[PDB]
């Protein structure tokens, strides 16, 4: 049966200034079946509290969801979403570029 | 201003570790309205828009009584489809239902949708002139003769023609300052230097509302379509969207291109070009 | 708001 990857794009709500508050959100998408870990992740430890979006889906009916975090950028610290799914032999990490 | 509302229901079972999975969440455009979680602790609909927090006990309790039916249903959906397809009962499946009704600029009736899914294929879906049903396989055929027997597209007929495009319309006034507001895109070009002899032009579209948007790039007026990347339009969190386009130029290049947005809160679509 | 009544598959 049907296994479809989960995109993932991890991106700040508002434009990143350090110092300043702002949301970090991993948006995946696309995915089939709907069991998913989304941790993100700040300089490799995971980040404690992380919400999400209520599972819904799309026209194809492949699922999507917003997983997001409140944080204050800075120049220094990293920030990632590691994905685990059925599609994927190992978690797939990508990291937070505030210019994507 | 058209419109749509739309109930995505989800269920999951989980052999051997307890009952099925069941989320329910409800839309109108791009707005989600109700959600219901099967795992969760208040086992009510709860409002997630504040246009909608305000409706009375009436409504919720009723909304919570409808989702719990529902939720019933689509579990006895799972052990049915499992007999239809001689499965095990070991495996987690999926079945996935979506109904709700489009409306025009006059906010008249434009057609309504009900669509069944299980492990991520389509199963049964009502057709267009809300009378036949499009029966994917053998399986798909004995529901849709139970369906047939029933009298379920007369009475699926009347709720989408009726009903759901009644409540949208309520919903649309309700939460008018919401749901009937435009938020157009805040445009902007970033340049970064990938090395000496090229650069990439990536074209911005952030705060806008509703999700639909056409961000394109162009050479020398010609369309750029399989030289740009673009990402699939993300939401910020907030209840607007995002989303960009990029072109690697050959420096010296850059007056060449331009970036094009078009959205509905844009009174002129927008032409930028890095200068 | 939400159909009523639901049909099982």
């Amino acid at each position: 049966m049907i296994q479809r990857t989960p995109k993932i794009q991890v991106y700040s709500r508002h434009p990143a200034e350090n110092g300043k508050s702002n949301f970090l959100n991993c948006y995946v998408s696309g995915f089939h079946p709907s069991d998913i870990e989304v941790d993100l992740l700040k300089n490799g430890e995971r980040i404690e509290k992380v919400e999400h979006s209520d599972l819904s889906f799309s026209k194809d009916w492949s699922f999507y969801l917003l997983y997001y975090t409140e944080f204050t950028p800075t120049e220094k610290d990293e920030y990632a979403c590691r994905v685990n799914h059925v599609t994927l032999s190992q978690p797939k990490i990508v990291k937070w570029d505030r210019d994507m | 201003g058209s419109h749509s509302m739309r109930y995505f229901f989800t269920s999951v079972s989980r052999p051997g570790r307890g009952e099925p999975r069941f989320i329910a969440v409800g839309y109108v455009d791009d707005t989600q309205f109700v959600r219901f979680d099967s795992d969760a602790a208040s086992q009510r609909m709860e409002p997630r828009a504040p246009w909608i927090e305000q409706e009375g006990p009436e409504y919720w309790d009723g909304e919570t009584r409808k989702v719990k039916a529902h939720s019933q249903t689509h579990r006895v959906d799972l052990g049915t489809l499992r007999g239809y397809y001689n499965q095990s009962e070991a495996g987690s499946h999926t079945v996935q239902r979506m109904y709700g009704c489009d409306v025009g600029s006059d906010w008249r009736f434009l057609r309504g949708y009900h669509q069944y899914a299980y492990d991520g294929k389509d199963y049964i879906a009502l057709k267009e002139d809300l009378r036949s049903w499009t029966a994917a396989d053998m399986a798909a055929q004995t529901t849709k003769h139970k369906w047939e027997a029933a009298h379920v597209a007369e009475q699926l007929r009347a709720y989408l023609e009726g009903t759901c495009v009644e409540w949208l319309r309520r919903y649309l006034e309700n939460g008018k300052e919401t749901l009937q507001r435009t938020d157009a895109p805040k445009t902007h070009m970033t340049h970064h230097a990938v090395s000496d002899h090229e650069a990439t032009l990536r074209c911005w579209a952030l705060s806008f509302y509703p999700a639909e948007i056409t961000l394109t790039w162009q050479r020398d007026g010609e369309d750029q379509t399989q030289d740009t990347e673009l990402v699939e339009t993300r939401p910020a969190g907030d209840g607007t969207f995002q989303k960009w386009a990029a072109v690697v130029v050959p420096s010296g290049q850059e007056q060449r291109y331009t970036c094009h947005v078009q959205h509905e809160g844009l009174p002129k679509p927008l032409t930028l070009r890095w200068e | 708001i939400l159909k009523e009544p639901v049909h099982g598959v």
